């Protein structure tokens, strides 16, 4: 049998939000000039200049 | 940021017996390394001082 008391509920959620997929789209990424690019030891990758 | 290949190219071209089209860049940079260990001429050195 249908029972109103056993069927009435209060469903709760958030009012609104925006879901994002590309997180790296929020990053402004730039690079130094390759002439000045350095390796792990802070020396330039290529030194025969 | 200066690449010294042009200096060696000018040097070899002014020697006037080499065809620089047959001189690769590694040889020119070896020439640069050998030139870098030589003292500067007295007049030029004093002008630079």
């Amino acid at each position: 049998q249908f029972d109103f008391r056993a069927s009435m509920h209060m469903l709760t959620s958030n009012l609104t939000f925006t879901v994002y997929s590309d997180l790296l789209a929020f990053v402004s990424a730039d690079t130094v000039e390759p002439i000045n690019a350095v390796a792990f030891d802070n020396m330039r990758i290529m030194n025969e200049l | 940021q200066k690449k010294m290949k042009s200096i060696v190219e000018d040097f070899l071209k002014r020697l006037q017996i080499f065809d620089i089209s047959r001189v690769p860049d590694d040889q020119m940079y070896r020439l640069r390394d050998r030139l870098r260990l030589l003292p500067v001429e007295i007049r030029r050195l004093d002008i630079f001082n």
